[PDB]
């Protein structure tokens, strides 16, 4: 199963947050809660600090990137794109290879509803005082939340 | 199919909003007369109304000028709906009646929807009448070509 | 098999170019009345605040922008019969075909080409006018403002819907019925129940009323 | 093929980084110090991040134990017999970073109870689940080798670089058997 | 993994959606014709507006290109040119520009084309020979898209078939690979 889902961008601030907690599909889905903003900063700090290690000790001309971070309890799966968007997800074991899912989440549910969404804006900078990493205006694209929850409900097997 | 010959909807204050007819020149007057007579038919204890699951009840009222007039009322909105059909074009089957009340339900739904706020610059009564005429063209003057 | 033996361009880029023209109309209007390229800088509003401004625009402002966009659509639709995919291969001529067949053309083939699918059902009264419906309407299938904002969505969107009315009020012109004669208005309408739910909150309609 | 190993004494600070590649030596020594420091920072910051689903109730103290595998090491010093240990042993870093998977390598951790950290970088991406067991077993093996050949040594100050000879020439054979 | 030419030849035939090129040309020509006919016939203030159009198209379109192809971040102008000249254009416009006119120590390059689909059979009025480029949206897209992958450059045409040159050419000069932001 999956414990939570987080999206970050090149301006180093979380865009979308969703943690399920309870085993049910329609669990306490505190979508874009202000409660977990400290956890959001904490996790971004983890991923940014630990990306530098593999970014330094690379070989050849591939310039690799992380795929997964494990611990005793949970396991992290990340997709990092040239656009700077990070697609971190906190999940459990017994799903060993998982990057296909994050490529799906980028393929036709973010561009299909967040960057083909002329009403909604592209990456939420808004002329300084947020783009450095402290300000917050989040994604609330109705279609994005709806179809994302519908697609990820089966993957919360608990 | 069933072709309504005239449609008329009236509010609580007995205010003619729309007496639309599909498409003779001087028959619009006769439909206006029959609609007003049907409005007269309503406020009375001459025939029973409602008292069936607190639901609206279609019923035939009268026939004149060679067109039979069916009528219906909404208790909880003050809406007063009446439609007249060509007498010769009605067979009187149970399935025919089952189609007629469905027509009443549909036209009631369309009017209730068009009365709603959105896509109205100011909720102008002229625009509301024009839109209602457009949708009453849609319902009864369609063909569904392939 | 001549239909596919011609080069192609990606539907993604074409769709997005077709989409952001309401931003073009609002931008050109605001230019009429800090990014550096040519040593004098060019400013721009980022294609969504333009949308929000056009939503909260004045009445005459909005009417002028819609007229400009409709002119664009008329230009799109004017040269569509001389376009080199209908002139030669398909076996429908353009001698006269008074009504009916012309709307079959614009409804069946033109929509399949301009947009990504064939249309849904149309309706006719045989006197002067036709009604066209589409339940998904591809070029706007990914627009949504916010969760509990199910009223401002259609108001913000209805400027985009003035392009297909442009092509419709076009191609009739130059094939025999002129703009003053033909009047046609595009409006929203909900889908039937037996279709998938989360395509759009409502379908879309067109009300061609050529006078003959 | 574990191409590199290293260790972090108690509070960050590299002490041994003998890298078992044919010939690369791209990374300079001072860079690995910053690498180890930030890695220790990642351990420090990883603890208070677990999702709220599991924190209130764990009910999972049966999977923490690590199964034993007979001859992962070779084919001794203070220990004797064919192999260092046979009884299935227990994890200690129940809420710490364990693995790091990338396109080009995979890094495994073993944290000693007191605070010593053992890092193993292998080019081989071991199905990524049993790989944890393999890595922890081999890491405990080199940890026992360390406890033998680095601490039963007079000329060794605590938490300082390991300037040993038997330790490195023995862990070399230990890795070379594992391929 | 595969060569960038194949990564693009194997996707244009497999997972896209297609339309008629001269339909796309007629649409773009209608837009730019409306620009010209709208206000004062001025050919200078249409150039910057088409540049802005292209900027918005590209800034919104880069996210799709990575999504379908999923390349890494581009670092040097050589790999950037190889990418945008042998997979990106092949995906989008079905054209394969080849590179020419590298400057000293690779501070820029230049794209050259002879089959630009944005205007194919578009021999234009005599008035346009000074300021109107007619394909400014392309360079707008290039700058706006490349701005989103952390490398900053300015793009501008030098030659075009339409104004009476041999083949059309665009210069892409880089300014600085700006660094990533840190939270603090
Ligand atoms: C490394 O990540 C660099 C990637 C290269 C930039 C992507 C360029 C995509 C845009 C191509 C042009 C599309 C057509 C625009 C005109 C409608």
């Amino acid at each position: 199963g999956i414990y939570s889902f987080w999206i970050f961008d090149r301006h180093c601030n979380c865009i979308f947050d969703r943690e399920w907690t309870l085993a049910s599909n329609s669990a306490s889905g505190t979508i874009n809660s202000k409660q977990n903003e400290e956890d959001a900063k904490l996790l971004y700090g983890m991923i940014f600090s630990l990306r530098s290690i593999t970014q330094k000790l690379s070989k050849g001309s591939v310039k690799n990137d992380i795929r997964s971070i494990s611990t005793g309890k949970y396991r992290v799966h990340t997709y990092c794109t040239a656009s700077g968007l990070w697609f971190v997800l906190l999940s459990d074991f017994k799903q060993q290879s998982y990057t296909q899912v994050l490529q799906y989440i980028y393929s036709h549910i973010y561009v299909k509803y967040v960057s083909n969404n002329l009403l909604s804006p592209y990456d939420f900078a808004e002329n300084e005082n947020e783009m450095r990493g402290q300000g917050t205006r989040k994604i609330t694209n109705r279609n994005f939340i709806s179809v994302l929850e519908s697609f990820l409900a089966p993957m919360v097997n608990q | 199919s069933l072709r309504p010959c005239f449609v008329s909807l009236i509010d609580e204050s007995d205010k003619p909003i729309l007496i639309y007819v599909p498409n003779e020149m001087n028959d619009v007057l006769k439909y206006n007369v029959l609609s007003n007579i049907s409005l007269d038919y309503f406020e009375s204890a001459l025939v029973e109304w409602h008292s069936l699951d607190s639901k609206p009840l279609l019923k035939s009222i009268f026939q004149l000028e060679g067109v039979s007039v069916f009528a219906m009322l909404i208790k909880q909105t003050g809406l007063k709906i009446v439609i007249g059909f060509e007498q010769k074009s009605l067979s009187g089957a149970d399935d025919e009646f089952e189609a007629i009340n469905q027509i009443f339900e549909t036209v009631r739904k369309i009017y209730i929807r068009v009365k709603c706020n959105p896509l109205l610059v100011s909720g102008d009564e002229k625009s509301i009448i024009k839109s209602l005429e457009r949708k009453f063209d849609e319902l009864f003057i369609s063909t569904e070509v392939e | 098999i001549f239909e596919n033996s011609l080069p192609k361009v990606s539907q993604s880029v074409y769709q997005m170019l077709l989409n952001e023209m309401v931003p073009l109309a609002m931008g050109i209007e605001r230019q009429i009345s800090l990014k550096i390229e040519e040593h004098h800088t060019v400013d721009i509003i980022r294609s969504h605040n333009l949308i929000h401004e056009l939503y909260k625009a004045d009445e005459e402002e909005k009417e002028k922008v819609l007229a400009r966009l409709r002119n664009i659509g008329f230009q799109i639709g004017l040269k569509l019969s001389e376009l080199l995919i209908f002139s030669n291969n398909p076996n429908l001529k353009f001698k006269e075909m008074d009504l009916l067949l012309i709307m079959k053309f614009i409804c069946r083939d033109v929509w399949k080409q301009i947009f990504g699918k064939q249309i849904d059902n149309l309706k006719t009264n045989h006197r002067g006018t036709f009604y066209l419906l589409d339940y998904d309407y591809r070029p706007i299938q990914s627009f949504s403002l916010e969760e509990d904002a199910k009223n401002e969505e259609l108001k913000m969107i209805e400027p985009f819907l003035e392009i297909p009315v442009g092509i419709i009020r076009g191609v009739l012109s130059s094939l025999g019925y002129s703009s003053e004669e033909v009047i046609c208005l595009a409006s929203f309408i909900d889908r039937p129940t037996d279709r998938p739910k989360t395509a759009f909150p409502k379908g879309v309609s067109f009300h061609v009323q050529v006078t003959m | 093929a574990i191409e590199t190993i290293l260790v972090i004494n108690k509070s960050g600070g590299l002490i041994y980084q003998r890298n078992f590649t044919n010939d690369e030596q791209k990374l300079n020594s001072n860079e690995y110090l910053i690498l180890a420091s930030t890695l220790h920072g990642v351990f420090a910051i990883a603890s208070q991040l677990t999702p709220k689903a599991l924190q209130l109730t764990q009910q999972t103290n049966i999977e923490n134990t690590i199964p034993y595998i007979p001859y992962v090491g070779m084919s001794l010093g203070s220990f004797k017999g064919d192999d260092f240990f046979k009884e299935p042993f227990t994890n200690w870093n129940k809420s710490g970073l364990r693995q790091l998977c990338t396109d080009q390598f995979t890094m495994f951790i073993y944290q000693t109870l007191t605070g010593l950290k053992f890092v193993a970088i292998s080019s081989s991406v071991s199905t990524s689940n049993l790989a944890i067991q393999i890595a922890d077993n081999f890491l405990r093996k080199v940890y026992c080798l360390y406890s033998d050949y680095v601490m039963k040594d007079p000329s060794y100050s605590m938490e300082m670089p390991i300037r040993s000879n038997l330790f490195d020439e023995k862990v070399k054979k230990m890795v070379e058997n594992l391929q | 993994s595969r060569s960038l030419k194949a990564m693009g030849e194997e996707i244009w035939k497999n997972k896209t959606e297609k339309i008629n090129t001269e339909l796309f040309t007629l649409t773009y020509g209608s837009i730019v014709a409306q620009l010209c006919q709208d206000y004062e016939r001025d050919f200078n203030k249409v150039n910057d507006h088409l540049y802005s159009m292209g900027y918005n198209i590209g800034c919104r379109l880069i996210e799709d290109f990575l999504a379908r192809t999923a390349l890494p971040r581009c670092e040097n102008l050589v790999k950037t040119s190889e990418v945008l000249s042998k997979c990106a254009f092949k995906i989008f416009l079905n054209i394969t520009p080849n590179i020419t006119n590298w400057s000293h120590n690779k501070d820029t390059f230049s794209l050259i084309l002879d089959e630009n689909p944005l205007a194919d059979f578009v021999e234009l009025p005599m008035d346009a020979m000074k300021s109107l480029w007619y394909s400014n949206i392309l360079c707008g897209v290039l700058k706006g898209s490349l701005e989103m992958v952390q490398l900053d450059c300015d793009v501008w045409f030098v030659s075009d078939i339409l104004r009476g040159d041999s083949q059309t050419e665009i210069k892409v000069k880089l300014n600085r690979i700006l660094k990533d932001e840190i939270p603090i």
